[PDB]
């Protein structure tokens, strides 16, 4: 007897199902560590970070919420994206777009 | 991607079809629903999802909540859910996914910047409880109550006093006003009930119109046919609640005479099994009428090994008995009974019984309404297994039964159902918070018209709010005049109608009661059976249908020993 | 911990009888408020090892005579009374004339 | 039918040639009178006398009172009686037979629906004490004297300054605002003393149009024959009192110059034995005249064996004295006579001194008024025996004269007599129950403007009341609005015309002293003594008419070690 | 006549060219000034020189102060001076030579009988701190803070939710109203913070409209450059502050693309040597920057043996992370860095980092603002010697330069120096007197708008007020109606026009915030060094100039274990 | 004594680990609130004492056992935190998983 205990039961949970991905390749060319959140618009993420930001364009990262990809001075590595979804309207981060798309 | 279910657990908490253990009891609740779209849970803290242009949006104040709680677990009398609920105003705003529209899909709570974040993910989210068999003796108790998670309280006195002690009657328009006023500095939801015993309708119509939501009829001041029949006269023309406590001596005459006195008009009975008060030795077979709302007072739930022993002198010293008068310790001892006792719990399970009260500190612990229903639950479920109504492998329908005897119910009962008692949209933001291991023992947060209120505080001058000494301290929600626009304080149609508030010059919010004639025992949530119950005069045994009705005595309990320090 | 109210509030008798205790322990005879305090604590240790009320209403006076206290005393307790956390939740002991 | 006397004593209380021990002293009282009709007692609770058509009437609110007080024993300056207390607005109603006139004989004071009920039988009632002596040094002096049983607190000061510290005075307009403001939070009636010292007449003025019902003159501030003369002159124009602590350093003059400053102008003079300060040795002759209200610091009451040791470094902290400066030594030392505490007592014991008081924090215990004057009244039964005016086996005159010293006389003093001061028809009904084991030490029950505003209170979650730890807890009396309706606050007549109240937003209940100026020694109840007093200069003895006054230490006192825990 | 420096000491406190040791550390403050005229001090006390026609003059209450504090040594950023300290309607009067000028020569301070005392020979009077980064979790951080000397706290929150727990955000209208509201019943000054994380300026407007002061940029909400210049812009037209906690992830860009982002705007920096939040590793470097005001947290100062064990665990819990989370978990320990700890220490001793705050509960002591301040000044002068300009062998101007830093400095940073900050004339009597063993440690007095509000005090029953246990406790200042009085509610200039005051019917006194947006870091009393600094990427050293900025960790600190219990 | 507001509630602290001390001693299973008071008061002496943190972190883990406490305590406690005035000042000891 565990006061309080779940009896969670066994299994996966697939996530941001039904939605566009795309896989981009990025390499920190900075000197100290970024780390990118879930939910951030990735298009408009640090400059240090070289990718196609085009194709990142409406997306974010592809993994579950709250959680996050760091990148050490110098990594490169491939992440998957998912496009955002709702309005589809991006207002904030570095003020690329502040509007729809 | 793909998470495992497991590893998601820990993150936001269980989702369908996960179980989780009521504390260190036997009762498991399974998650039936999750409002949420896996991957765009809203989760806050150092880069998580509830910042600008991400989980939050960028609409004005007016168009998003003001207080948010994530991932919640919620179980109410309509059922056991995860889900999102956003607050707006002090009231629930809606039960569903929280996020920013402008990125995220269905979402129905947006998060702006005008939006507070209270994580409940991992945590079970319920409505306030409400105690409707309070005696003001004390201002104390609405501190103890508070911590214990219940956030209305109803009933009667003036401190105390012999009246006040014995029953919960706030005696007149004076005492009444001042009650009235000092209720202003307490943070809960408060109501209050007059003296009901007197045969002169003016005399209840003045007491009504000063401002008592209901009328206590107490065999201490008289509870004769007379008396009862005065009190339900006014409760009908003045849409307040009559409270029972009858005639235990048979003075007047037997259970069946106070029944016929009442005439099918709608009344609370109180401590229905009888040791709290009533006709000896059938006050119990009211629950049986479609006209009498039920309840039952916290020492006999559950029935244990020492229940029996710690009555007599209880009984004695809330009602001024003198031990060396043979006639008061012999309608004492007819008061405490074996066999009622044992099957009240029973009777519980059944739904016979709707409500479960306190009876604070005149035969009842003001802290203990909440802990005590769920030991019921426990112990009825180790004796009688899974009721009729069960469906799956949990305990899910046996839960919303018994939360609705200390939420819903009351509400219900005393006419104040459209304001609090459940998580639905409209109703006041009282809500309790728990982290599983202590459900229904020591909550981790109370939030009072959506202000915390009071919660577990460590060290002050700590650098983090956790080191010890952790123990529940005071909040914002009950200071000044915070405070006063977080609670509510509950009048008559006639007082508001008065300006009572304006006269007395009262500060915080009003609320009227209504519907207090129309309920009956049908009305009750999951707790609507009418038994063909009698009681045996000379065994003072119960039977349902001639079936004995009757359980065991626990020598251990679960929420006791393993919480308290003392 | 999360301490509710009630539980801060047995602190304050729990140290009320650790002075009574001590005065005992000198030999002294104690007064009303050290005999309270000692009786009421001895009780609610007798819930916590998980004695059942009817045990403690009588162990209850056996724990000072009328020669450990003032005089007077013994009369201005006619019976004590303390509930504490019993295996089986909250009980209350009354204990009659614990001061013989 | 018939009942035998000590069943009778059991279930009512005493009655008429009943004695009762007071606490653990060498004092009993004897019933006097009983205004009850045997076998008509109103009797509250489960099948008493007080139920609907019983002992409770018909009759609407404004027939009958709000509060009653149940055969009471009733200890007051004009008798020692048995009876009903009937409570109406928060005032005393009647003294007398309570119940219901419908089927009850003799009933002046009616119960109904709007009746609370108190259970005094076995309990001695008094009226609450009046400290006239307060250093306003902390809020917390308040709490601490209401549990003792003092609800009207009469001084001066603006929390921990060095002025206050050492003397009675809020000085100026700015702070006596301030404190009338703050008074609000407190639960006793509070009045207000100015800094007198000053030879400008419209300094005077300022402070007393601001708000203050009298003028401390203190000899650290200047006691000089000009800043006394000032002082009385602006009194006896706006009917307020002055309090006098003379120069006691002898500066300006000796006794008699001070006597012939103040011109037979009414004066109270504070502590008039001299230890607490005043013209050294001889201040204490001051009581022989006419126009002095002479009043006693507790420290000094009564004469023990520890007495002298602890006073000199009380001194010196007391007024800001340098024990390294010789000059300061020598002026608190000659300030400390064996010779004039002495004979201190023995002139309360005669009438020749009216008052006790505390002297808060300054040379005074805040919470030992009531009990240290009763301790001085059981030592001087135990020394010089029967009173000349006692009639019968009992020490009822002596406990008329010495309540007196602390509930009449200190109102007649002050000009707040109309209000409170005794159980009178009329009067706040600020009243004290009491158990007879725990007469002057600890009450069951502090009634503020007739509701309970303090009281022990046993375990919140408790069953009931009574189970441990049980300590004084602040009641509704006490609370917020309630306390406001419940309380006083006593101003000027030109403070109260100038609309200070209405200024400064009091949300208290206002109250105006007058009758300041026309009180005289004959007047103080029970002690109105002009003793012929000297006190030799070189050894300090007292001597009234020639004889030697004076008197033994206690080496042991009742109301001591019995009750406290520290 | 004559009398020796000693004994002159011993009697009105140290004078020109003694010496006193702050508390138990190793810096000493040489008294620079007195404004007295030797053989004219007034002393009070019995028979001492306040006294009528002597130190006391015949002036009504509008030609004499209200309070005086007599004989203070003056400890603020613009000297160490010994004189009498004048206060008038709850603001400082003046700081001069006080007196009777019918008498005394020099009186530049007027005592009448208007006037209150509080002696201060031989202690040392501060202006009341202040604190700009607070998290409002509980209540009961207001009272912490006002016994340590803090007497005004501008910050953030709605009680015990995941947002506050992070960060110092009031979100929202209905939250702002709420907490305004609340403020009346706390004793200490009061401006809150709202969450300036928005990309939509109207979102931010309604904010500054509804009542917040400034606005918090918190990493947790989205420090991104879009929200950066968004709250910057609405700063700029409504003359409110902007605290900065810049994102530590990088995840928009390096410091350097912050600090674009901020184009020279005025920003407040909280915690900018990054422990508590920030660029990681390198915010540290904004410091050198004419637009940005520095400040530290408390719990890296000063660098200790103990401080790098204990920041992982606390970071963990602030910030919502989880110890699992891989990524959580690293971004955590970027955070803390021994080589950033070591030298912010010697970046304040050089004036480079202007203001010293908490972080209360989330990451920060409350209580601990002051003394950890001087503990780092004792540290510095431990490693560092004399600072090059100091003046004669003291440490007078180490003293200057760090009592600004929680005192004048905070003030000008966000608005309010036009009222608190520093004791000069006009500004709000917020006043605490020291005694030089507990300087920066235990307080004698905290003084609120010419009241005392908190001091030790002693046993309340006893006959003086020093006798054990002496605690804390809340005096009349603290008092209902008497701290709406002495307490301030800042508004923006928006709020105040708009009547929020009125709407909300705030009882305590308004003051409005000025000035935000013009203030720079050369406006930095005693800090406003920018020096060319750089942080190594890679070892994360610190140097200014080339050179390397570094210290030791103390292994014992004063201010500690000889003046706690625990 | 001059004691602020937080060496009082210390002190709520230090009484609450008597309680559990004495019913240690006894050789009673510890509950929830008396384990976490129990070690909490151990941590605070150690740190009068002039212990480091470091030191704290690790000793803490070794106050009670598994076999000392009730069933379910132990998960019930995931770390306990607690400060007190180091001979460098406040710090703050964290005991991840003290009982075992
Ligand atoms: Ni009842
Ligand atoms: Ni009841
Ligand atoms: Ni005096
Ligand atoms: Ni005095
Ligand atoms: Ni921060
Ligand atoms: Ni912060």
């Amino acid at each position: 007897m565990i006061p309080g205990e779940y009896h969670v039961k066994p299994g996966q949970i697939a996530l941001n199902t039904g939605r566009a991905t795309c896989r981009v390749v990025v390499e920190n060319h900075g000197d100290r560590p970024i780390q990118v959140g879930s939910h951030y618009h990735f298009a408009e993420v640090n400059p240090a970070l070289k990718f196609d930001r085009q194709q990142a364009a409406g997306y974010r990262l592809n993994i579950p919420a709250g959680t996050a990809v760091r990148f050490e001075p110098g990594q490169k590595r491939e992440v998957e994206l998912v496009a955002f979804a709702g309005h589809r309207a991006v207002f904030g981060f570095r003020g690329e777009v502040m509007g729809p798309l | 991607s793909n998470i495992s279910r497991q590893a998601y657990a820990d993150m936001f908490g269980p989702t369908v079809g996960d179980k989780v253990r009521l504390a260190d009891t036997e009762l498991w609740i399974e998650v039936e629903d999750d409002l949420t779209t896996y991957g765009e849970e809203v989760k806050f803290g150092g880069g998580k999802v509830i910042r600008d242009g991400m989980g939050q949006g960028q609409m004005l104040a007016a168009d998003c909540v003001d207080l948010v709680l994530t991932n919640a677990l919620i179980v109410d009398h309509w059922g056991i859910v995860k889900a999102d609920i956003g607050v707006k105003d002090g009231r629930i705003f809606a039960i569903g996914k929280a996020g920013n529209p402008d990125i995220q899909p269905n979402v129905t709570i947006p998060i702006g910047a005008a939006t507070e974040v209270i994580a409940a993910e991992g945590k079970i989210v319920t409505a306030g409880g409400i105690d409707t068999h309070i005696h003001w003796i004390c201002p104390q108790q609405a501190e103890e109550a508070l911590v214990s998670g219940v956030t209305t309280m109803v009933g009667g006195g003036t401190g105390p006093a012999a009246g006040t002690h014995a029953t919960t009657c706030t005696p007149g328009p004076w005492y009444i006003s001042r009650m009235l006023q000092a209720a202003d500095s307490l943070p809960v939801n408060i109501g209050l009930l007059g003296k009901g015993n007197v045969s002169q309708p003016d005399a209840l119509r003045e007491q009504v119109a000063a401002g008592v939501i209901g009328l206590k009829i107490h065999e201490d001041w008289g509870a004769t046919p007379a008396a009862i029949d005065c009190a339900l006269t006014v409760a009908d023309e003045m849409d307040i609640q009559v409270a029972l406590h009858s005639d235990t001596l048979n003075e007047s005459g037997f259970v069946e005479d106070t029944l016929a006195a009442i005439g099918g008009r709608t009344i609370h009975t109180f401590h229905t099994e009888g040791a709290g008060g009533g006709h000896a030795p059938d006050i119990i077979t009211a629950c049986a009428h479609p006209n009498i709302l039920p309840s039952s007072t916290n020492p006999t739930l559950p029935y244990t090994l020492n229940t029996i022993d710690e009555h007599l002198d209880m009984l004695m010293v809330a009602h001024h008995l003198d031990p060396d008068i043979a006639e008061d310790v012999a309608f004492a001892e007819s008061r405490i009974r074996r066999e009622t006792i044992a099957a009240e719990d029973v009777l519980h399970d059944l739904g016979a019984f709707s409500l479960t009260s306190s009876d604070s500190q005149a035969m009842g612990r003001v802290g203990e309404v909440i802990l005590r229903t769920w030991q019921v639950a426990h112990r009825m479920k180790v004796q009688r297994g899974a009721l009729a109504e069960e469906t799956g492998d949990n305990d899910n329908f046996r839960v919303k039964r018994y939360i609705a005897k200390y939420t819903i119910n009351p509400a219900l009962t005393h006419g104040i159902a459209h304001e609090v008692g459940s998580i639905e949209v409209g109703k006041l933001a009282d809500l309790v918070v728990w982290s599983p291991a202590f459900f229904g023992v020591k909550p981790a947060t109370v939030i009072k018209g959506g202000m915390i209120a009071i919660a577990p505080m460590g060290d002050i001058n700590a650098s983090i709010p956790t080191p010890q000494p952790v123990h529940y301290r005071p909040m914002f929600g009950a200071l000044g005049s915070a405070r006063h626009h977080c609670r509510l304080t509950f009048l008559s149609q006639a007082a508001a109608a008065n300006g009572v508030a304006e006269r007395l010059n009262l500060r915080s919010a009003i609320a009227v009661v209504k519907g207090c004639r129309t309920v009956q025992k049908a009305d009750m949530v999951h707790n609507s059976l009418q038994p063909n119950i009698t009681v045996d005069a000379q065994t003072y045994e119960v039977r349902v249908d001639g079936e004995l009705i009757t359980s065991e005595p626990a020598d251990v309990l679960p929420m006791a020993q393993r919480y308290f320090l003392f | 911990m999360e301490l509710t109210p009630r539980e801060k509030d047995k602190l304050l008798l729990f140290t009320a009888a650790l002075v009574a205790e001590r005065r005992l322990a000198r030999g002294l005879k104690l007064n009303y408020p050290e005999s309270v305090a000692l009786i009421s604590a001895f009780i609610m240790e007798g819930a916590r090892d998980g004695k059942s009320v009817a045990s403690l209403m009588e162990e209850g006076r056996h724990v000072l005579t009328r020669e450990q206290v003032m005089e007077g005393v013994p009369e201005m307790i006619p019976d004590i009374q303390v509930e504490a956390t019993f295996p089986d939740g909250s009980k209350l002991v009354t204990v009659h004339n614990p001061i013989i």
